[PDB]
């Protein structure tokens, strides 16, 4: 195959490359990682059990260059960020988790979503 | 990014309550009696519910 | 602001005064008052009508 | 029994009694709030109605459909003659 | 979901026969109800240019009659106060039908299409030859 | 020399490749799961 | 290049607006991010004028023109036509058009070298088109609709056209516009490819609910598309 | 009697009077008023009307443009109104017998008399209104040929009609134009009144500058705004 480009939405930039991407692809589709868990206030009380969906709707990549100014400026344990133009929500940085829309968990997360950023080939046109 | 030191802070006004059956009034935790006169200053008081 | 020529007769028309008419073959008709209109639904011919102004500037008044 | 299709009352209840008003000349039942910084002035006048007539104008009013627009509107002609005083009146406050 | 329009003349009750400007088979609609429209004792809802009225089809292609679905008034032959200050009327009624978002099925309008429908539906607005 | 290499459609939902005419521009395997599917019934 | 934005909350961008290559045309009802697709992207190369159409706001479907020229409907103002002139350059010609077919966008479908019009405009009208913008008029409809403006936008590269069209016919209209043409969806597969979105040598805005696949398309045939800060510092 | 108003009394009021003479009525009485005075220090309010005994006041040192004013008339007249257009009830369908345009049902049974709240036959009209909330356009000046003129228009014309205002006369005196009905016909005495509260909200700060004035005969269906140009449309006439 070819390098992938991702390119923001209503910004129009690369803000991340190929040679990245922790996908992580399969599930765990057991009863308990594959499954949404909402316990109660005590006694590990079950009460909603929620269905994962199919594929996993963000993009974990690498601590990359442009982040560098948001990371080491007030560093804490969760945020987010944005597109360097337009100020828009894009994705968010978790040093914690969060699994995907679909679930495992990973290890510390760059997590992009993948609403409102898409994915080009940075190749030449596949001409139709 | 709460930072846990302030929602202990925090959940002492709002989540450290206690709350009449009847009524539902929001009511200081240590208390026995419910202040509203409305139900008869009742003994039958609940926790709030954590989340 | 803008003074309209009637498509009826001759007349001027001042801004808020008289009626409009869109034809179906999308074609604007504009009437100053409802003398010349109502002479519109009635198929009447203005150049035979005297008072009309294209009837004076017909028979060189 | 009910009503049995609820709606709403025809007319208005504060404007009773529909009585005629003792005098063509209406009267002025309040006066504005009296603020003493300003300089004297007077706060009503007289004229009378001659009729209407209608208007084109601008209208400027910002974030609307009709900005910069030209709009007719309809105003009235009241005749306002000048008006000439021939005397005062003062009036003491009682309980009652 | 209907943008703000200023208020014209209401001139299509209920039972009414519109004609169907565009070109989706159907040759009249029937209103039925209007959408937005308020509640008094024994009073008709109306339509006017640019409300959209939920319609039947009556007379075109067997497909899309007896089923209710929305439709765009386009002219109207009341005569209204436009607020430049002209009154204007068009020749008879007409309306073309669509889905409850606002899009719409008919491929193009023939016929004059009334300015205050064009700027409050866009795609109405862009499937218009002539807008008055 | 007209060249009017179109493919004549791709795709709505997926990417892909050549669709035909007369309209469903949205690649079977698409409509079949993801838009709706316009049932909204209870099937028990 | 390919930038996607929305009106007030409506997908279709030119319905509410004109792209062309020495200037641009907006509505006056908008928000700050409307217009800050277009300041930021188009910067001081070329006037982004607000002003009005026949007291409307849809003015990309009532206005025609191209880098020579711009045509306006009858309708309008005397008011709205000195706003243009005064903000547009020396360079572009201003005529007021009269027309039984008011709405002149959907009518002219246009660039700087062909012009596709509507089969039933009269013969006054194109001399008046080709005096104007200095460009060949041609009488063509796309497959199924006389509507070429909402249903074909065209540029300097190429020309994105109706979905519902055949193989043949689209050879037929490359022949007569010499540009490649490849027929497509917009904002999640509306045929209202012309209104949906608008197009130029440097910029192509779209409606938000474009999918990434459409938006690839669209960058391919008008050849618009083309990255150091990007990088590994772990 | 100026010095006991002087130490007492907290409000001061001015007796004024029209002056008829100057108006195309046919009555030669004037009508008497009260105005209250909003000045300072109420020496002072005495001291202005001392000085003002038998002067003239006019109008546009009271009243500026743009300013919303409160129009106080007595209605026009209508007589003893049947029950149907007087309220705006509901006609009876057409079986009826013995009447139509009446309510059916007064009252129920208890209690046993007719509410004052129902609706019945009487006087309508001819009462007191208050409008409030009225933007004034134009303050002209009498001894001033333009009138009608405007910055945007430029020809030479009072706002008088042809053939003058219908029922009324020569408006050549001093005129207030304000926008919107007010309640009264013509020939009727009608108070005008500053507001009572200051407001904001956006449509009293917007200023009008006015395109042009319509000046054409209001007798019916006038078809030109001045007599000059009525003779050069027509041309040469026999009389």
């Amino acid at each position: 195959s070819k390098v992938t480009a991702v390119r923001c939405k209503k910004c129009r930039t690369k803000l991340a490359l190929s040679t990245s991407f922790i996908a992580h692809d399969p599930p765990s589709k057991e009863s308990s990682e594959g499954h949404f868990i909402k316990r109660a206030a005590n006694s590990h009380r079950i009460i909603d059990i929620q269905e994962s969906q199919a594929n996993c709707s963000h993009f974990f990549i690498e601590p990359l260059k442009w982040m560098q100014p948001e990371l080491q400026g007030k560093q804490e344990l969760e945020g987010k960020f944005s597109c360097p133009g337009c100020s828009s929500k894009v994705g968010g940085y978790n040093w914690k988790g969060s699994r995907c829309s679909c679930g495992k968990w990973v290890i510390p997360a760059i997590h992009l979503q993948t609403s409102k950023v898409d994915q080009f080939p940075l190749q030449s046109t596949a001409l139709p | 990014i709460i930072e846990p030191s302030l929602k202990a802070l925090a959940s002492k006004y709002n989540c450290d309550k206690s709350v009449c059956r009847k009524c539902y009034a929001r009511l200081p935790p240590r208390a026995t009696n419910c202040r509203k006169r409305k139900c008869g200053h009742t003994n039958q008081l609940r926790p709030k519910k954590k989340l | 602001m803008k003074v309209e020529i009637d498509s009826f007769s001759g007349a001027k028309i001042y801004p808020g005064r008289g009626t409009l008419f869109v034809r179906g073959d999308s074609k604007i008709f504009r009437f100053q008052n409802s003398k010349s209109a109502s002479l519109f639904k009635q198929r009447k011919n203005p150049r035979r009508i005297a008072w009309t102004v294209l009837f004076r500037k017909h028979h060189k008044k | 029994s009910h009503r049995k299709y609820e709606a709403p009352r025809h007319g208005h209840l504060g404007f009773l009694p529909r009585k005629r008003a003792a005098s063509i000349r209406a009267r002025v039942k309040a006066f504005p709030k009296d603020d003493r910084s300003k300089p004297v002035a007077l706060t009503s006048f007289l004229g009378y109605k001659a009729g209407m007539t209608t208007i084109v104008r601008d209208l400027d009013r910002p974030g609307s459909k009709f900005h910069k627009r030209e709009v007719v509107e309809a105003v009235t002609v009241v005749d306002t003659p000048p008006v000439v005083v021939v005397g005062v009146v003062g009036y003491v406050e009682t309980p009652r | 979901a209907q943008g703000t329009k200023f208020r014209i003349s209401l001139g299509l009750p209920v039972g009414a026969i519109m004609n169907c400007a565009d070109n989706s088979g159907a040759r009249n609609l029937y209103i039925i109800a209007v959408k937005g429209s308020g509640s008094r004792l024994n009073r008709l809802p109306a339509a006017s240019l640019g409300d959209m009225v939920m319609a039947t089809v009556k007379k075109g292609k067997p497909e899309l009659r007896k089923k209710v679905m929305p439709a765009i008034v386009v002219r109207q032959a009341k005569s209204w106060r436009r607020r430049d200050g002209v009154f204007l009327y068009f020749e008879d009624n007409a309306g073309v039908i669509a889905n409850p978002k606002g899009e719409m099925k008919g491929s193009a309008i023939t016929g004059p299409v009334g300015k205050e429908c064009a700027d409050l539906w866009p795609r109405v607005a862009s499937n218009s030859g002539v807008v008055v | 020399h007209q060249h009017q290499n179109a493919a004549t459609l791709l795709c709505c939902n997926c990417g892909t490749p050549i669709d035909g005419s007369t309209g469903l521009v949205m690649c079977y395997d698409c409509i079949k799961l993801t838009v709706d599917i316009t049932q909204g019934i209870p099937r028990e | 290049m390919a930038t996607r934005t929305q009106f007030e909350n409506s997908n279709e961008i030119g319905v509410f607006s004109k792209l062309t290559n020495t200037y641009c045309l907006v509505a006056v009802g908008g928000s700050e991010n409307f217009y800050s697709a277009f300041e930021a992207e188009l910067g001081d190369a070329i006037p982004i004028v607000h002003t009005t159409i026949a007291g409307t706001r849809i003015i990309g479907r009532m206005t025609a023109g191209n880098r020579r020229g711009l045509l306006v409907p009858t309708q309008t103002t005397d008011q709205e036509l000195q706003h243009l002139r005064n903000s547009l350059p020396d360079s572009v010609k201003i005529q007021r058009v009269e027309e039984r077919l008011s709405a002149l966008g959907n009518v002219i479908c246009c660039n700087d070298y062909v012009a596709l019009v509507h089969p039933d405009i009269d013969r006054e009208t194109e001399e008046l088109i080709s005096d104007v913008l200095g460009v060949e008029v041609f009488r063509q409809t796309i497959s199924g609709n006389i509507l070429v403006g909402s249903y074909c936008s065209l540029s300097n590269q190429g020309g994105l056209v109706h979905p519902q069209t055949s193989v043949q016919d689209q050879e037929e209209l490359s022949s007569l516009l010499q540009v490649p043409l490849v027929a497509g969806t917009v904002n999640r597969g509306s045929s209202v490819v012309g209104a949906g979105m608008v197009v130029n040598d440097y910029l192509a805005v779209t409606g938000l609910d474009t999918t990434a696949p459409e938006l690839s398309v669209i960058e391919s045939i008008f050849r618009l598309q083309d990255e150091s800060i990007s990088g590994n510092l772990r | 009697e100026l010095a006991r108003i002087k130490k007492y009394a907290s409000v001061v009021r001015v007796l004024v009077h029209t002056q008829i003479r100057k108006t195309p009525l046919a009555q030669k009485k004037a009508h008497l008023a009260e105005i209250q005075l909003n000045g300072g220090s109420i020496s002072e309010k005495v001291d202005w009307a001392r000085e003002h005994f038998e002067k003239t006041v006019a109008v546009d040192s009271v009243f500026e443009q743009n300013e919303m004013i409160d129009a106080i008339a007595v209605t026009k007249g209508h007589g003893f109104e049947g029950v149907t257009h007087r309220w705006g009830t509901k006609k009876l369908p057409r079986k009826t017998h013995r009447g139509l345009r009446k309510v059916a049902c007064i009252g129920a049974w208890h209690p046993a008399h007719v509410m004052w709240s129902v609706a019945r036959a009487g006087q309508r009209g001819y009462h007191s209104r208050t409008s409030i909330n009225h933007k004034i356009y134009r303050v002209g000046k009498g001894d001033d040929e333009a009138n009608g003129a405007t910055s945007f228009d430029r020809t030479k014309k009072t706002i008088t009609p042809m053939g003058g205002f219908v029922h009324y006369g020569e408006i050549k005196n001093d005129f207030i134009m304000v926008k919107g009905c007010i309640p009264g016909n013509r020939k009727r005495i009608v108070t005008l009144r500053k507001s009572l509260y200051t407001n904001t909200s956006r449509k009293a700060l917007e200023e009008v500058s006015l395109k042009w004035i319509d000046t054409a005969s209001k007798f019916g269906k006038g078809r030109f705004q001045t007599p000059a140009e009525k003779h050069a449309f027509m041309g040469t006439l026999k009389k």
